[PDB]
């Protein structure tokens, strides 16, 4: 299965487990911040400085 | 060959305290609040030290220094309100921790219970002196009322209050020495917590059944490190909900006003985690009797082992004493609510009945009810 | 106090499974919900009545206090 | 120029909580003015009327602002 | 005691930010109505950049004021145009001149006025919009004005806001309630200038907790399944 | 702590240690008076009161 | 009498990969 | 009547739901420790397994099935005479110490 | 801080204009919940000349 | 480390904070120091083990 | 007080107005020098007698 492959390739050794965690932390920070920011600026659309700055 | 975890002198101490420590296999979530307390302590030392990198204890700049921390220091509002709501979380965890000790008879561990009383007093002193530091209206006038309470002491009250002030009133010298004491005290608290754990590990933890668990001990590390981590994450969730969604829920707006010794606030209350005591002291008309009651309401924790009259240790198998315990918790809630209220009808008679009931429960009702339970079980 | 010298125990057998052989949330709802309800009935009359009394006392004190600040015709 | 708050206040004054409090207030106003020298004051009556009116107004005002 | 109602502010919601156009209109209200008698000691011009004004607009707003500047080569104090790093001008040299100008009352600093009041911007909105005639039986000294939301209902501030008290640059009618709402939004920002960042961090924290707490719970229960499925037998002689 | 310590041997122990206890109490009193320069009492000591 | 000792059935707690006694548990071990 | 009140309190205490006996729940002070040390081996082993089983039950936040609950008439006070003797010996030593 | 009219008074010597707590020569609250009159502190009262007060 | 472009107010306040906290870390390190020392006891001026004359 | 407008003044206040404040101030100042004298002698002893073998 997919999880068997993931374990055999990336999880079995602790060094490779840690490397997977580090690369995943980098890409997760990027994607999670992008998504959370988009949610926050959709909830508050038109209310923020960024939305209105282009008039001044 | 050796395992350096077991042979190395430092790692041996660490190993015996948190890795290979035999722990009861059945201690509940209520046994998490020890590890929360020590975490809160660390958080308070961490944010406070970072506050102390910008805060200044001169009365001409303290309130301004705090405004600067929250307005211009990078993430200084985070550190500030993390510190304030972490003091509130410290006291929540302390009250739950002492309530667990009461309910399960953990006070039968005499030395660690007595060290815990010392710790409660020292955390209270630290939080009290820290709250003066922003030098808001509540800071100033709460310091004023609580320090002038000590004048009730016979023959040396005024002399000792003036010595604590370093002057004729709460002023600059008081604020600077309160900053110094507030800085130093949490490290003494750390030492006392270490002594506390040293005394606890002599017997190990009590469990919810109140029965000795040596036949079912599990190693601390895999089980209670992960359980304490989960408890810490839940505590962090509550703390961050406070810090990020209602920063000012448990505080007072009048401390956003700089201290005015000419004008007093309409209401001068301690913080919430003092109100139960502030109610008790305010219930008694006599100044000194009120102070003695406000001190006995926390010294009475030293009496619990001598008040124990049950054949059983914990409250798990004693419905009547559970009833009294929950009445005690309700009376503490009503004392907190009363202490947040003005001294006027009807809160006065309510505070009086609650203050009487607190002592009547701990000192009288709980012992007699344990004896009745003893006879109901025919021993 | 260390493992290996805590008590004498005899004739007790324990059977355990590896965490990788079993699940971490088995019957979490089909069994957990009845257990929570059982644990709630077991204690509810020991815990709840004091807080009901506090609710009533708080409600009465607050409404009464606010009933004193009202003008009584006189 | 007309202010939203005026029309919102009138509409919310048409509320029966307001309608009852208004004549309670006008019976206080009829007493305190008849009696030549007293300590009352109709601030409590006005406070009831304003509490009702301003609850309704806080429900409806920001929609026109 | 007349407590303020709860108004449906744009920023009341848990993830709801401040409307920054209302913050800009509210700065215009403060800087044209309140500032003659109120100071904002802890808010500087630079603070308004990226919030409701561009750096050029805020530098011109700082240029509009004159601020005293420190001693010259000759040792005199001089007047210079304001700067971004300059804090908002103070209307009175000391509290005593403020009290002298306002019939004994010192008008408060408004940097924390929303935070330093129970009821916050709701209270400030109701105070600004709540000037009525004194009721029958209530008499106030001259220079005092009946306001049911002020403690004692006798306030030394005359009604500051009215219809068309100022003009708004974006063209809004400046009705009294509009002016009050704008200035109250600005005062909420002046008390808590981390509000929007605080709520964005709260959203991220709620997401991270909704991920980690199930995951740490699964970790705890994976390790504990050994104990929780354990079977015991007693086989005495 | 009620009557396990209530007996003839315990009253003998009390009497045996009463002079030592009273001497220690006098030691504490003198030390407290001297450490604090308690004029109330010290105004009576013949030569020491010269300090005041 | 030690031959009288049987491990109790753990089927209720087992992962679905290892519910069958007739199957190698290595074939799911990595996945598990 | 106290068959009623006592059996009611025994039910309400709920250590019977863990398969425990009354004497299984006594707080273990020094006198109780000596009482347990003097216990015959079979009684000691039964007590230890009952306590371990109840600890496991409360670790899982569980109680036994009702058919397995200690019935009140069958709660054996197995530790009472040992404790009584230990207490009597202590009282004798104290009455001497006087 | 509802400053009284120092050295005048509608009743006596001062008066609380913002509130109703007017003051006499003994600076006594005439009608109001202010927890006391103007505080009368520790002093050496023998004469206005000879008052150390503090 | 400065908290700015030069040595100034930020540096002074943070130096006060670090200066307050550091001696307590030193106290803990001296305790660990003595813990390690007592594993062997003290050396002596001859440089010879002295367990026969403790 | 660690503000840059008051630090020098606060130290002057300690040495001129705090009761026995100059004693505490110069005790602290010369106790730091005594600390370093003792530290250098302590490390010199360690070097001379081979204490570093611990
Ligand atoms: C369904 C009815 C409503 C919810 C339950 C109401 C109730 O009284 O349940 C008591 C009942 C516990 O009764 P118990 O087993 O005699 O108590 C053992 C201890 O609570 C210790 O049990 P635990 O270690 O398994 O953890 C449970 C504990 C966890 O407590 C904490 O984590 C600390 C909470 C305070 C901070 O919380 C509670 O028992 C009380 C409720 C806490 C707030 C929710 O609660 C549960 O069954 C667990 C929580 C279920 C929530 C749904
Ligand atoms: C200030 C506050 C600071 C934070 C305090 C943190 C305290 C410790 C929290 C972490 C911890 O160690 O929790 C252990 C505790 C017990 O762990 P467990 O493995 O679920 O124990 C199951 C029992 O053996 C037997 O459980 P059961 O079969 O009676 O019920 C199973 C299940 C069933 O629940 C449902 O099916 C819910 C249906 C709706 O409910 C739970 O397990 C409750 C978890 C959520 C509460 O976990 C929790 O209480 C999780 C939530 C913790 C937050 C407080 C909730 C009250
Ligand atoms: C009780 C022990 C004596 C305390 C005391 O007042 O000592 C006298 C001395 C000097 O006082 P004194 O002896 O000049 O007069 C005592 C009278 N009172 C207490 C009102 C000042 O007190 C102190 O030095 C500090 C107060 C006691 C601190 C403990
Ligand atoms: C709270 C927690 C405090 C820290 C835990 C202290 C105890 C564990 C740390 C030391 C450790 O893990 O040492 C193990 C090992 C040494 O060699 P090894 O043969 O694996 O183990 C023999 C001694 N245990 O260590 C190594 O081999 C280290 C390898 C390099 C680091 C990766
Ligand atoms: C808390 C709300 C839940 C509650 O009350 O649950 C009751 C439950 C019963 O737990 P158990 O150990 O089984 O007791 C025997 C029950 N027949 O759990 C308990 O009774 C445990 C609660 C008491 C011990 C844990 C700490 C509680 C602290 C409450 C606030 C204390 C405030 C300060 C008091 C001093
Ligand atoms: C409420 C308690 C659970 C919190 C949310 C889930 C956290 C992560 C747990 C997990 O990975 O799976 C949880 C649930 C049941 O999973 P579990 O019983 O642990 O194992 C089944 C497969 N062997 O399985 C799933 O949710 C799907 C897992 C894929
Ligand atoms: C302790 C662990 C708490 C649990 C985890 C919560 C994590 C939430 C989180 O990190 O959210 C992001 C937030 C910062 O958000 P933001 O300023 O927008 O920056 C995003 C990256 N550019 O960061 C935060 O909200 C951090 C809040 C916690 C800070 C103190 C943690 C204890 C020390
Ligand atoms: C010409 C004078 C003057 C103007 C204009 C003025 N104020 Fe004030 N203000 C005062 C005085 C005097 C007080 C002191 C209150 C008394 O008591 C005060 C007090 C306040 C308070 C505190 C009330 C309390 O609860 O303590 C707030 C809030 C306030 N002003 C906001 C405003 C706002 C918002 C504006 C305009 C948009 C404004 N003020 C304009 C003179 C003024
Ligand atoms: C500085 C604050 C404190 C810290 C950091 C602290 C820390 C701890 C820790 C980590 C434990 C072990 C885990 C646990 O059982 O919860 C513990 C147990 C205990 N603490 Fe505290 N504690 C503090 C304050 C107190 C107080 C105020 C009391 C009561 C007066 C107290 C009495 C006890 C008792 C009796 C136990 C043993 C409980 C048992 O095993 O049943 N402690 N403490
Ligand atoms: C026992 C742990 C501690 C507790 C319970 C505690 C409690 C408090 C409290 C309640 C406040 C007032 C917060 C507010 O403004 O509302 C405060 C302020 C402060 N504390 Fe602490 N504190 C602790 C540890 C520390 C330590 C160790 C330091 C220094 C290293 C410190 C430095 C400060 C500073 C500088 C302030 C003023 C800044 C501010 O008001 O936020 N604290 N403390
Ligand atoms: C915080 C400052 C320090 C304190 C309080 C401290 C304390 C002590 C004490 C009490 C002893 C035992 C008595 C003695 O032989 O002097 C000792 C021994 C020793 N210290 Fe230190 N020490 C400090 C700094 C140092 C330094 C800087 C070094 C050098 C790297 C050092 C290395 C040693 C050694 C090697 C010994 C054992 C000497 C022997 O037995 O021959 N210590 N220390």
């Amino acid at each position: 299965t997919l999880t068997a492959r993931l374990y055999s390739l990336l999880f079995r050794r602790t060094s490779t487990f840690a490397l997977t965690i580090a690369v995943g932390a980098l890409f997760f920070e990027r994607a999670f911040d992008q998504g959370a920011d988009a949610i926050y600026e959709h909830i508050n659309q038109g209310k923020l400085w960024k939305h209105i700055k282009h008039k001044y | 060959m050796t395992n350096i975890r077991k042979s190395h002198p430092l790692m041996k101490i660490i190993n015996n305290a948190f890795i290979d420590l035999p722990a009861p296999s059945n201690i509940s979530s209520w046994w998490n609040f020890g590890s929360l307390l020590g975490i809160c302590l660390i958080l308070q030392i961490l944010t406070g030290l970072f506050l102390a990198m910008h805060y200044t204890s001169d009365t001409t700049t303290a309130f301004s220094s705090v405004t600067h921390i929250c307005r211009d220091v990078n993430y200084g509002w985070v550190i500030r309100y993390l510190h304030a709501n972490g003091a509130s979380m410290f006291f929540i965890c302390l009250f739950i921790h002492v309530g667990r000790g009461l309910y399960y008879g953990s006070y039968m561990f005499l030395e660690t219970w007595n060290i815990g009383v010392v710790l409660l007093f020292t955390v209270m002193a630290t939080a009290f002196m820290g709250y003066v530091l922003p030098w808001g209206q509540m800071s100033f006038w709460g310091a004023t009322v609580i320090t002038n309470l000590l004048s009730a002491i016979p023959y040396i009250g005024t002399d000792l209050v003036e010595w604590i002030w370093g002057g004729f009133s709460v002023d600059k010298a008081t604020l600077t020495r309160f900053f110094a004491f507030h800085f130093i005290l949490p490290f003494i608290i750390t030492a006392l917590a270490a002594v506390h754990l040293l005394f606890l590990h002599e017997t190990g933890s009590n469990n919810p059944t109140g029965i000795s668990s040596d036949m079912d001990k599990i190693p601390f590390h895999p089980y209670y490190t992960i359980k304490d981590i989960l408890g810490a994450l839940f505590m962090m969730l509550i703390l961050l909900i406070l810090v990020l969604f209602s920063p000012d829920l448990l505080g007072d707006p009048d401390n956003y006003t700089p201290a005015n010794p000419l004008n007093t606030p309409p209401h001068i209350k301690p913080e919430w985690y003092f109100l139960f005591a502030y109610a008790i002291l305010r219930s008694i008309p006599n100044k000194l009797g009120g102070v003695l009651a406000l001190v006995a309401s926390i010294l009475i924790l030293i009496l619990m082992p001598m008040l124990h009259t049950s054949k059983q240790r914990s409250m798990m198998f004693r419905p009547l004493s559970q009833c009294l315990f929950w009445m005690l918790v309700a009376d503490l809630i009503t004392l907190t609510w009363i202490g947040g209220q003005p001294v006027e009808h009807p809160f006065i008679i309510i505070g009086q009945l609650a203050s009487i009931l607190y002592f009547l429960i701990i000192l009288v009702l709980m012992p007699i009810t344990s004896i009745i339970e003893n006879n109901l079980l025919k021993w | 106090r260390e493992f290996g010298h805590l008590t004498r125990m005899r004739h007790v057998i324990t059977y355990s499974l590896s965490p990788f052989e079993q699940r971490a949330f088995p019957h979490y709802f089909t069994k957990g919900i009845p257990n929570v309800l059982r644990r709630t009935r077991a204690c509810i009359l020991r815990v709840a009545p004091p807080f009901v009394v506090f609710y009533l006392v708080y409600t009465w004190g607050t409404q009464e206090f606010e009933k004193s600040k009202r003008k009584n015709p006189a | 120029l007309v202010d939203p708050l005026t029309t919102v206040r009138e509409q919310c004054e048409q509320i029966e909580k307001c309608i009852k409090a208004r004549e309670r207030l006008e019976l206080c106003d009829q007493r305190v003015s008849s009696r030549s020298q007293t300590e009352e004051d109709c601030t409590e009556e006005l406070f009831d009327f304003l509490h009702a009116r301003d609850h309704c107004v806080a429900h409806k005002l920001f929609n026109s602002l | 005691e007349l407590h303020a109602p709860s108004y449906p502010w744009s920023h009341r919601g848990l993830l709801s930010s401040l409307d920054h156009t209302s913050i800009r209109r509210g700065f215009q209200v403060y800087k044209q109505v309140c500032s003659s008698c109120h100071s904002m000691d802890y808010v500087a011009y630079r603070h308004l950049v990226g919030v409701c004004y561009t750096e050029e607009e805020a530098k011109a707003l700082a240029e509009e004021v004159e601020v005293q500047d420190g001693p010259n080569e000759d040792g005199e104090m001089f007047m210079r145009p304001g700067k971004l790093s300059d804090y908002f001008p103070k209307p009175y040299p000391n509290p005593e001149a403020a009290r002298a100008a306002n019939n004994g009352a010192l008008p408060p600093d408004l940097s924390y006025i929303v935070r330093a009041r129970h009821g916050g911007e709701d209270y400030v909105f109701s105070l600004l919009t709540g000037y009525c005639e004194p009721p029958t039986g209530v008499s106030l000294r001259e220079g005092l004005y009946f306001n049911p939301y002020f403690p004692g209902q006798a306030i030394a501030m005359a009604p500051p806001i009215y219809n068309e008290v100022l003009e708004f640059d974006d063209g809004t009618p400046a009705t009294m309630s509009q002016v009050a709402k704008d200035v109250c939004t600005f005062l909420r920002w002046a008390s808590e200038p981390e509000h929007d960042h605080r709520k964005r961090m709260g959203l991220k924290m709620l997401m991270m907790m909704g991920l980690l707490l199930p995951l740490v719970y699964a970790m705890k229960r994976h390790k504990w399944s050994v104990l929780k499925s354990r079977k015991l037998a007693y086989r005495p002689p | 702590m009620l009557s396990r310590f209530l007996g003839p041997r315990y009253r003998e122990l009390a009497r045996n240690w009463i002079p030592t206890a009273s001497m220690w109490g006098a030691v504490g009193a003198v030390g407290l008076v001297w450490a604090t320069d308690w004029r109330l009492i010290l105004d009576w000591v013949p030569y020491i009161n010269g300090k005041f | 009498s030690h031959t009288d000792i049987r491990v109790p059935d753990f089927s209720d707690y087992r992962r679905a990969e290892v519910l069958d006694s007739t199957k190698s548990s290595k074939e799911s071990s990595d996945a598990r | 009547w106290l068959e009623g009140i006592r059996k009611w309190y025994y039910n309400a205490a709920g250590f019977n739901k863990l398969g425990l006996m009354r004497d299984d729940t006594i707080y273990e002070d020094d006198d109780v420790k000596e009482a347990i040390r003097r216990l015959p081996e079979n009684l000691y082993n039964d007590r230890v397994f009952r306590i371990k089983r109840a600890l496991d039950l409360t670790m899982r936040q569980q109680i036994l099935p009702k058919e397995q609950w200690t019935k009140y008439e069958e709660d054996k006070f197995y530790l009472e005479p040992y404790l009584k003797e230990v207490i009597r010996e202590r009282k004798e030593r104290e009455e001497w110490a006087k | 801080g509802c400053v009284p009219i120092a050295n005048a008074g509608d009743f006596g010597g001062y008066y609380c204009p913002c509130h109703g707590s007017h003051y006499d020569a003994s600076g006594r609250i005439r009608k109001g919940p202010a927890p006391l009159n103007l505080e009368v502190p520790t002093y050496e009262f023998t004469s206005d000349d000879l008052v150390i007060v503090g």
